[PDB]
């Protein structure tokens, strides 16, 4: 087993996967574009993996394989040099020893603590992880960007409601050549607005809603999207994006309403047809009141559930986000906290 | 063990998702 000892190491040490002879435990495809799957090999472990601690300790292992991996496909190396970081990882000797000691424990928590600090180190000062959480919560979530998105509307008013009343015949090549205009004007140092795509769903925000939910239902058949590269699509996954575009389809949905209501709202008081009045009217106060206490109502309904919702679940889940990734330990653990803040948005 | 009924929801609402969302469990041969 020298030669097992010695793959193990490689794998535990540079994620290098060098199985000529279908003997190691785990092997990659490609030997989607971008993400390959990983294939554990039963039949050649070295253990039952049948508990969850053995389950976790053989995804621990996989975990760090596939961050050595991606940071030597990152990095354009072909292994990684231990001056790197200030972990070290010895080489195994005896398989008994191992097998019946801690010693292997001991190895791979070490090897995948220096695993996920290179990791965070990587992604934090180069791909800078702060600058790319706040793009999306711009983009997705309206933090501190509902400016650009009521410009949006109030640009293309006339053209939303049309494609909203209209079929799947109309044409939005209009509404297209906006948004990438103002794609084009918008900075370029912006990689998720400048990587923004707009999409047409034939489904309906309610459609999609109760499609993917247990609850009953032409409007509203916009959305955007994020095409997530490598090495960032191993973290930002497709259900995270997802929930981005239904949080953004919502969000959308209340600013256009709140836009009509301030429209209407202006309409009512900048008018002079409105705001005129005599000739022995005795229907002022009876229809221009009526319809004004009616919009004031609406008004005190919907801005008020917007505060509630944008206070305390929008706010609350930018805040838990912006200070959980302070001194970070696992990459993974801040996705997961991630997702578990998205879940807790929509069961709400 | 209302706490826990409410983790329990959204553990089935995450489950439900993640289904939805293309099933990235997979079994190979």
């Amino acid at each position: 087993s020298q030669d097992y000892c010695t793959m193990l190491y490689e794998w535990l040490t540079q994620g290098i996967l060098n199985d000529p002879y279908q003997e190691f435990m785990t092997y990659d495809d490609l030997e989607r574009a971008w993400d390959t799957q990983y294939f554990i090999r039963k039949d050649v472990l070295l253990r039952d993996c049948d508990s969850e601690e053995d389950k976790n300790l053989l995804f621990k292992m996989l975990r760090t394989g596939i961050l050595l991996k991606v940071v030597r496909a990152s990095l354009q190396i072909p292994t990684i040099p231990s001056n790197s970081s200030d972990i070290t990882i010895q080489e195994i000797n005896d398989f008994a020893d191992l097998m019946e000691g801690s010693n292997l424990e001991l190895y791979v928590d070490k090897c995948y603590s220096r695993a996920n600090e290179i990791f965070l180190k990587l992604f934090f000062q180069g791909y800078d992880l702060i600058n790319v959480l706040k793009h999306l919560q711009q983009i997705f979530l309206g933090y501190q960007s509902g400016h650009n998105v009521l410009k949006f509307l109030t640009k293309n008013m006339g053209e939303l409601t049309k494609h909203y009343r209209n079929d799947n015949n109309a044409n939005y090549d209009k509404l297209l050549q906006n948004f990438e205009l103002e794609r084009q004007s918008e900075n370029p140092n912006n990689l998720m607005r400048q990587l923004l795509m707009i999409q047409f769903d034939t489904e309906t925000l309610p459609q999609v809603l109760s499609h993917y939910l247990q609850i009953y239902p032409a409007i509203y058949h916009l959305k955007f999207d994020i095409n997530i590269p490598y090495p960032l699509n191993i973290i930002i996954s497709r259900t995270c994006m997802i929930k981005y575009q239904i949080i953004l389809r919502y969000q959308l949905v209340l600013q256009y309403h709140s836009r009509l209501l301030d429209e209407t709202w202006m309409d009512l008081n900048k008018t002079p047809s409105w705001k005129y009045r005599g000739y022995s009217h005795t229907v002022k106060r009876r229809i221009v009141r009526a319809t004004r206490v009616l919009h004031a109502k609406m008004n005190h309904f919907i801005k008020t559930i917007m505060e509630y919702f944008n206070q305390n679940v929008i706010d609350k889940e930018v805040y838990s986000l912006e200070k959980c990734y302070r001194n970070p330990t696992l990459a993974v653990a801040i996705q997961n906290e991630l997702e578990g803040g998205l879940t807790n948005i929509m069961t709400n | 063990q209302e706490v826990r009924e409410h983790q329990m929801k959204k553990e089935r609402f995450d489950r439900a998702l993640e289904s939805k969302l293309l099933g990235k469990r997979h079994i190979t041969y």
